[PDB]
């Protein structure tokens, strides 16, 4: 649908919004609990995407609740963007095979 | 440099008492830009002491600061300051402010100010002409003595800065705080030239700009 | 907490030769270490960050480099310039810590003091108090004996203060001061302040 | 549909009562073995959702048999949920382009 | 549809198959290679799931080629079943949305 | 759709492609970082698809901008083609339970 | 304190004997809550020993306590007890309950009760007044003297607490605990006050409560 | 199982001054450390919670802080009430274990004991043993000699028990205890308990 | 015990000579059990050295073993087998085979075969009747004597069992090993029982059986 | 490779007594350990899996417990029976290895030997050599000086053997063996083997 | 062997001069190799030096070679060059190109060539026939005298290699290198046979070929 | 950066011997270490890929095995030929880093030299130095004292340089160098290189 592509672009904007809240935030939670890692923007950004994508290497995670809360969030709106998508190529594919027979 | 970090405030403060240092903007600033608070014992190293983001407004201490030490924010000056409380004699040192952009190292810092904790109280100097004795060039001087507790000294209101040697001033059997600025001139120039040592003191108003003549 | 530990603790190394400044992490920190210059009385300088990104306007002399938990500050060609002494600084862990430092000193060629003698302003003796002042300029090494006496007599009454190295002839002077009472001094008035 | 978007909010539902299923659980079932870190409600419960979006940072794991029955339990309504939910955005957009041309 | 459900049912027994290949598979292949942790079937079975669900606490890895090649079959058949799970619930709504209006 | 049916098997075909660019990009971005493990071709291929299917067991990841970069285009083609072929199976079962009825 | 935990059970049992200790909730407990138990052996740090939700009903246990003891819960009487067989002298200690939220801390404990483990035999005090000698204010007491095994000395039914040093007890030769209760009170009180030190026990019931005049 | 180990072992600082507890953990446990006070036969009272968190009711001078595995108690103004053993406990990795304790004793102005003398119970002396008692009390320090004699013959038959530090005063009393058989005692009856 | 592994194979093995041992099912075994080997040299430890699932028959070894030792299986007689080369003298010991179910331990083990590397030469027993002398119990036996290399004795083809001492074998100057039977009966019984030692050998066959009498 | 390390690595206790034997891993191994119990010249017996979890058949004094690195076995009441080496094996990581053993010798009340002579076989002193054999029969302690003299002379030429403790008696025997040619010993012809 | 890496470049540098070596492929190399270079200060260890993947054509280097070393590639002509400059006589060693195949380890090296860095100058030698002396076999040979810095002695033009040993150079007082090759040969060869000791040098372009006879 | 240590630094085995070279990783590498020979002046050669895998070509006599941290190369049957220095390398982290090496000195059966002495050509003479050549030929072991003495006075004026092992004779060849002015050489014409 025109509905479709518009949604799957919207969600794509979104999440490059998250992950760079996602960074700003996370550092902005995580400066003040002594050993946490995620005190920096570009690893924070780092950090961002590997939750978002649900890639967790684990070499970078938040030890606050701010931290978790935000974290939480950013795999949320990750996890949706992606099946949003893959719902918006369903949607491409069923139109492309109804009209393929009427 | 740019975005010349200024800072204001410090001086003689009493044990437990408090002071409020201020570190001015004076260029471009990101909006996320950290301001960290940097300290120096005399003959130490540096020790990472507080952080804030002027924006959110959300401050970090250094266990050694704990809740002794405040650091704020001015979003409308674009001047964060630190308030101490408590101040012990440890506290005694040079405080440096410094921007960090968040990637974590500080590319500009402000000129850093003395804190200075005694129960004793601020004197003023007492300026002594060194006047010498034409072997080539000549050294000429004067004493700034007796003095508690940051001095500085120039020449001709700074114009003249060659051959200089302002000395680390030296801690008195008395408890006071005497240097020896110190010039060193071609004596084809006296009887000729205008030397005048300008000794200026923050904690005790004090702008004394006394003569060498043999 | 993250012990930055430098090494040495300080450096005399001739000019136009290489030294190299050691800071062990205590634990992995990645890259995320940072070096500072900072010159007796100013504020620190940022020579390197991210282990071997060089800064704008920093001298090619200095490169860091390094892994492992060890890092490595390394000036190719020492400068009189660079008398400083030098920090490490990891970013990795909260909070943000620094090193010990290392100092610099410069090594050269052994010069002589041009040695002055000041006696006391008409102003001070008013005071009741007497200053004399010995000026020792421009030596290499620091190490020097400047002993007074007054009527042959040696003195013990003493105030040494020495110079930072000289940020371009490497070099070190001194004042020693001797103090009296006006009383002390207005006995004998023959002057020896005698350098070694 | 009414029934696809009814489905989806009763699976966050259920999702968010086996997250605090997972932590109770959990617990009870990790305590008493040596070295258990999942041994508390509160990060009983940010091990359930990293679990449950399948982030596995890795900081937290359990070590015992109902520690990872639980676990696969978590695990399972954790991907169906998020499942279900592109499922419905995918009817919702299907439909929408039906009606589109016919 | 009468098919997608009949797949959804086949595509969680053929999962449970492999689960059980993967353990033995695993174990089979990893014994002989010191420092393997991957060297008893149940936890061979553990480790099968988190791979097939793709949690990846990191708890447990294959380190030979045929751990991997294992590992990677284990890691496809789970995306795979779980995907056509979806597409099962995708079906499911379109249909019931399909006669809603006709 | 035999569109569905194509755009799959490119996916596919793709994915292997970028699993094949992953392992030469990985280890050509890492190789002078030290400490980097990412440095072997067949390492940087075991890497490239824990990457891909979002496993992360975190035995191996990048520590250098063009590694993360490298890494972050991995994830997005692996979550995009297995998408796809979700999408691919809903589109055949929906077409499937269309003519069933009408 | 609220929700206060109130302890039951604890005295003398044989080496290898059977003790049934209690905690009682007296308050508003959440249904998740874990009832703990830690030892203090006299003059030694505290000791993790074991928990239960008292719902679920299943219980855990340190190594040193194995499977000689069982904890157990009656949720109709809101009371979690501690069963010991097996006792050596090792758990000679006093038992303190505690609730944990399922967080990882305690909150609030029991009062605390002494388990004694020994093959001897339960004594009973023998309460000796301390007679006084008005030089300002005045010393008075009791000794209570040869008892075996915990003892409770107040004055007046506990309304005089104001200037008693109830002294730890002592390990005599023979084998008994012999203490010291003590008051230092203006002697304008005496002759003119009634005080009767008040000598509980559990082992052996006693209140003997003695006066003391010159 | 996680070694938590406190430092120091005991602590005597003067009242108004900053006294600090270290627990080293034996591994990483991230906050999930916990302090408690114990006074003398009281159950533990918790005055932190993960690390840093306040309880509500417990004054301010008590901080925790630190990280590491390293964790530290501080009690910024040392009061006469703090007085008691206090222990550190770990929450990461079960099962719960506790430190071996810190006990702060009070540091004071010098005091002297009010030393009373007690002869023995018409009552007990039917028995056929007699105890006599000596009281000091409100003495600061802890340290004292005090030894019996009879008839001047210095005694060595002894029950000394000192009791806990006051929580106001901060003050120590001691009962030395001198047994004898009716006996012993119908010989001689001049008394002399002498302190020092 | 059920499902009990017999062990076949075993002797003296020129220093780098073959010997296959073998072990045998004999119970219910599940198609994916490993069969373990397990070296136990005299007065040592447990040595893990090789494992075997027989259905896949792929099998893994330990680095002192290498690739001297082959282990093998054939499924259609339920029997896995060792297959020894390169035998150096440390390869001297007891080799148990143990089942475990890829859970990793061993719940059904061998009798255990003692492996005796030597370029030595295999000899023979010579029994020695020990005769006694009824100051109640009596002490008969038989020496063992000049042997190389596992000894078996019993009395009466097993049946007396009850007070015997089959003594450790010792090392002579010689370089044989020479054991002790012994028995402590009832005076009464002699003369009227049959006193018979059956001194079995593999190595040599060898199944002397001499009698005891004053 | 995975280094079991015992502790000790041999126990003397009286029967009924508790007895504990630690067995350290040189990494985390989870509770991968596993207790076997090996009676002199038998095949090893599994008494402990996973750490705890207790063997169908085995008796209730036996328990495994601990973590950490540290793993324990405990014979709650030691009996006669105990007397065997018990090895812990691990099956974390391949390949599984196995501890070095403990040794449990039970420890009881002082025995004193049924002392046996016997003189050489007809059948073997016409081979040449005479061998004289020792019995002390169901001593404790082990310890035992059994010499030989023949015509008072106290002899040197000997073949000790122990047997290993009694499996119920927890007792020892001892044969002393002592070898002559039939020439050395058609020499003199009376017999000591006195024992201590 | 196949795929012979061939070096060419290498001599002597002046402290702080230029040298650059080269490394041909002649053989077949899939696109995504790495060409290492390799050190060997005499007598020491290997030391990794830098790496190059000749079609990207980017270029990694160990922290001693610093970017004093750059590493380049001709991809036109299969051959890739080290690049030195800042030479200190650290860098005075053998450097072996090698090549890898993305694994992480080398199949096939270059013969290697020596970097010699002085201040010093090239010389020449000074061939000096060992004339011999039939006890069987004869020896015979030439001193190669006061050369610097690489020699290469044959007999024959490399036909003759059988019982010949050409020793280590010597460090001489002077600072000069003299070795001393050497051949063992039945006498019946002389005087009979043409005995030439051929003497290369690429430092001081020399090809000496001195003849020996009684 | 990652410390390969070898072990021993180096071997005298008799051939035919079984010998082992230890190489211990700083860190666990997994298996990525890689063993390569290396004779006198050659270039080094791979042995062993990825811990165990063998290379097309290497004799069977080498292996490659173990794990956790050691990595141990072993030559089955010590040959002549295995006269060279072995060196571990790890492909684990950046970059590639090499062990010390192992220099295998082969042993063997005593031999003695082919002793011979050779005079200064008649071409360098002219020079105005004169070098005195000795022979030693296939000695084993290499230790060995040669002298000079001209008249019998011995000299003290030496270049002993040795080859390296035969490649197949396992033996030492030695050349003793002497030099004198041609001044100091057309005094006294008597030769006296005396070899023990």
């Amino acid at each position: 649908s025109a509905l479709h592509w518009r949604a799957a672009g919207a969600a794509t904007v979104l999440l490059v919004i998250v992950l760079l809240a996602g960074s700003y935030l996370a550092v902005l939670a995580e400066r003040g609990a002594p050993g946490a890692q995620l005190i920096t923007y570009p690893r924070a950004l780092w950090w961002s995407v590997e939750t978002a994508t649900t890639v967790g290497y684990g070499d970078l995670y938040p030890v606050t609740l701010w931290g978790r809360c935000v974290a939480v969030v950013v795999m949320v709106a990750g996890i949706t963007s992606f099946g949003l998508v893959t719902a918006a190529l369903a949607t491409w594919f069923v139109g492309r095979e109804q009209e393929r027979r009427g | 440099s740019e975005v010349q970090l200024v800072e204001s405030g410090g001086g003689l403060v009493q044990p437990g008492g408090s002071l409020r240092l201020s570190c001015a903007a004076s260029g471009y600033t990101f909006t996320s830009d950290w301001i960290h608070w940097v300290r120096q014992a005399p003959g130490k190293g540096l020790e990472w002491i507080g952080e804030i983001i002027p924006s959110y407004g959300r401050a970090n201490y250094a266990d050694s600061v704990k809740g002794r030490f405040t650091i704020s924010a001015d979003t409308s000056k674009n001047t964060a300051y630190l308030q101490m409380n408590s101040l012990r004699a440890e506290d005694t040192a040079v405080y440096y402010c410094a921007r960090e952009r968040g990637d974590g190292y500080f590319d500009y810092w402000g000129q850093g100010t003395l804190v200075t904790v005694s129960s004793a109280s601020t004197k003023g100097p007492s300026v002594f002409p060194l006047a010498p004795s034409s072997g080539g060039t000549a050294a000429l001087g004067c004493l700034v003595k007796d003095y508690f507790p940051p001095v500085t000294v120039s020449w001709n209101s700074g114009a003249l800065t060659s051959g200089v040697h302002t000395f680390p001033a030296v801690l008195q059997s008395s408890g006071l705080y005497s240097l020896s600025s110190v010039v060193t001139v071609p004596s084809s120039s006296l009887g000729t030239q205008t030397y005048i040592c300008n000794v200026n003191h923050k904690p005790s108003n004090t702008k004394v700009d006394k003569k060498v003549e043999p | 907490d993250i012990q930055m530990t430098q090494s040495p603790s300080s450096l005399s190394a001739s000019v136009g030769d290489r030294v190299t400044i050691t800071c062990r992490a205590s634990q992995s920190i990645g890259t995320d270490i940072h070096w500072y210059q900072q010159k007796p009385g100013k504020a620190p300088k940022l020579l390197i960050k991210y282990a071997s990104e060089s800064i704008s306007g920093v001298p090619s002399r200095f490169s860091g480099s390094r892994s492992g938990t060890d890092f490595t500050l390394t000036i190719s060609s020492l400068q009189p310039e660079d008398f400083a002494t030098y920090y490490c600084q990891q970013s990795n862990r909260w909070p943000f810590t620094f090193g010990q430092g290392t100092k610099v000193e410069i090594k050269r060629t052994v010069a002589a003091p041009s040695v002055f003698i000041f006696p006391p302003s008409d102003s001070q003796l008013k005071s009741g108090t007497a200053s004399v002042v010995c000026l020792l300029n421009n030596f290499y090494p620091r190490e020097a004996k400047v002993q007074w006496k007054v009527d042959n007599a040696l003195q013990s009454g003493s105030q040494e203060s020495v110079t930072e190295q000289d940020s371009k002839d490497s070099t070190y002077s001194l004042s020693s001061t001797l103090t009296l009472s006006k009383a002390d001094y207005e006995k004998h008035k023959v002057y020896a302040c005698e350098v070694t």
